[PDB]
RNA sequence: CCACAAGUCGAGCAGGUACGAAAGUAGGUCUUAGUGAUCCGGUGGUUCUGUAUGGAAGGGCCAUCGCUCAACGGAUAAAAG
RNA sequence: UUCUAACUCUGUCCCGUGAUCCGGGACGAGGACCGUGUCUGGUGGGUAGUUUGACUGGGGCGGUCUCCUCCUAAAGAGUAA
RNA sequence: AUAGCACUCUGCAAACACGAAAGUGGACGUAUAGGGUGUGAUGCCUGCCCGGUGCUGGAAGGUUAAUUGAUGGGGUUAGCG
RNA sequence: GAACCCACUGUCGUUGAAAAGCCAGGGGAUGACUUGUGGAUAGGGGUGAAAGGCUAAUCAAGCCUGGUGAUAGCUGGUUCU
RNA sequence: UAUAAUGGGUCAGCGACUUAUAUUCAGUAGCGAGGUUAACCGUAUAGGGGAGCCGUAGAGAAAUCGAGUCUUAAUAGGGCG
RNA sequence: CUCCGGGGAGGCGGCAAAUAUCCUUUGAUCCGGAGAUGUCUGAAUGGGGGAACCCACCUACUUUAAGGUAGGUAUUGCAACAUGAAUACAUAGUGUUGCAAGGCGAACGAGGGGAAGUGAAACAUCUCAGUACCCUUAGGAAAAGAAAUCAAUUGAGAUUCC
């Protein structure tokens, strides 16, 4: 049948022009003790990485 | 429930006055032993209607 | 077997669910029980199986209506 | 520096500020330990969204809170012989 | 505390009836109790599904599991028990 | 296992057991009877402990379920602006 | 102490005459005895003077058919140049 | 592993990477800024059927903008293009 | 076995030859259509029963001896008629006649109940799956069906299938 799409990947990953963005761990929670540096360096998007590229390529084959 | 008294009754009241008793009192001692009547519609228009006077001379 | 002769109610099929959310298959049953009726159109008892909701709805339309009803559908009263 | 997720140092630019007469110094403490992902929720803001429309509920974004998850990359909310 | 009319009787009598089932009728003893339905707290190895870590000079017992400093480490980095 | 012994439950529609129920065994028996538990002819005997767990009887103080729903806080808009 | 019912010791037998026996001895033998015929109890059930014994040479959950081609991070195998 | 580690007494016959759908990459063919129909109709591999799909634009959570866009007080800087 | 139609030189079914008696152009065998007969068991239905068996009753006709022929005798539901308690009217109950039903069989339909192995690399929420299985009951199909339905330029217009 059709393929089916994570779908906990595809709430985690979106596409860009050449690959897919992401965002970033440790900002959930226990920010206080964390520097400021840490705190405006950890926020927005980043891009994710080509060696784990393959494994969301076949975990969301359609976006 | 509402009923009409058909006869005499010690406290309810007399001679087709239409009072409201807990369900059970009416449904198993005053309807099947002929003390009162349902008081819908069809039995009042029957109540007043024809028989009132009947009830009525009927006293004892 | 559980059936009201009134409104035909019968037990049904549902769930124990737990706290866990544990299910478990039950039943609900039908408040029935028996109950003498005077129907004074033929100067007797009928002894009827039926719930209180058979009760109400005696109680709404009369019992001369509700077992003209019931022996109209094939119920030997 | 590093498999990933992470971690580390940083000149310099803008705004506001403190101490200096001034050139200036200051983005915690001589440094290297003092720690916990994700999910689920709570709180303060917000020019975002709002299932007919106007609202609202709910959701999103920014800031932050709750684990001796110590078997410390944490299989369950929940388990001995 | 009384009462009877819902309801109970695996109490007596009559009839269906050639019948210790059942049904109807008449009494008697009880009686708004007992008992049943829905909801709800407690109890519940009676029964049911499961769990009960890894490293390890075999396994068990003991110890350990994350982070920082020095040596092992062979004058860059890294390097095991 | 046993005759014998002891504890305990059971007032009869008995306790207890089978069954979803109807009903059936107990028993066409009635506390000198019936069920469960332990001990094990007979002789001599069978001491101390009620803190723990259980059972039995109290008590009506604290805690707690469904149900009930007093207050308080918001959403919406006639209107006022 | 014969029949009958058992099964304490020993040799033999162990691809047996026999998927539990033969032989020589042994225990009970008017009783809680042995036995024929026909019935009742059905699988988390039955029955058990209780060994987890027995329930068709099968029992810590009988047999048959279905779910079913159960799953197996394990073992084996995988064919001409 | 000659191994005294496994498997095979021998021969003949049978015996194990398949099928359907979706997706990505390579080769090849048609057409080409375009390519292609599905169900269905159809004396039926033709011819019709353009609904739909892929490509031609990205940034942002989103509203929104758009060869730009997000972040920001910033036209600075920086991220994706 | 009978009738009608077809056909025109052989036939008496097969294993399965062989023989005897035979049949057939006055039409055989064979083929098609319509009738007749059709033992016993089995829903089995007069009662019973270890299926293919045992035992019966009533009515009519017939025999002279210990029989024969024909018909009737299940249950339940419905209807009509008759009869009829406790109990006075009635009712329950009882009987006769007439009509109908039961059982079997592929798949598909509708409804009543309803797992676990497995996956989650453990497992309880979850999955497997309303699947397997059990039960009731139709039709040539069934079910559904003509908006107290969707939509959101105020538009579409019953159900079913791709
Ligand atoms: C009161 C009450 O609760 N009502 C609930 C209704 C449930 C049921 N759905 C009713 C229904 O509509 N149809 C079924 C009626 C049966 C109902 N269960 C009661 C009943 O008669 N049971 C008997 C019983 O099992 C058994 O008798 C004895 N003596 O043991 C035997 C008869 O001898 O078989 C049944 N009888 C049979 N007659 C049938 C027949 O002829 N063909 C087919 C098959 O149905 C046969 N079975």
């Amino acid at each position: 049948a059709k393929l089916k799409t994570r779908r906990g990947a595809a709430k985690r990953f979106k596409a860009t022009a050449n690959g897919f963005k992401r965002k970033q761990a440790f900002k959930r929670h226990i920010l206080t003790k964390k520097s400021a540096k840490r705190i405006r360096q950890l926020r927005g998007c980043v891009m994710v990485h080509v060696s784990d590229v393959a494994s969301v390529r076949r975990m969301c084959p359609y976006i | 429930m509402d009923v009409i008294l058909l006869q005499r009754i010690k406290n309810l009241g007399k001679l087709g006055d239409k009072v409201s008793v807990k369900a059970g009192y009416g449904r198993n001692f005053l309807i099947p032993q002929g003390k009162a009547v349902a008081a819908t519609e069809a039995n009042t228009a029957a109540f007043e209607a024809r028989r009132a006077e009947l009830e009525k001379q009927e006293a004892e | 077997s559980k059936v009201c002769q009134v409104t035909g109610k019968r037990p049904v099929v549902g769930n124990n669910v737990s706290h866990a959310n544990n299910k478990t298959k039950r039943r609900f049953e039908p408040n029935l029980h028996h109950h003498r009726f005077w129907l004074e159109s033929e100067k007797r008892f009928v002894r009827l199986r039926l719930t209180t909701k058979g009760m109400r709805i005696i109680d709404k339309l009369g019992i001369e209506k509700v077992v003209a009803d019931l022996r109209a559908q094939g119920q030997k009263i």
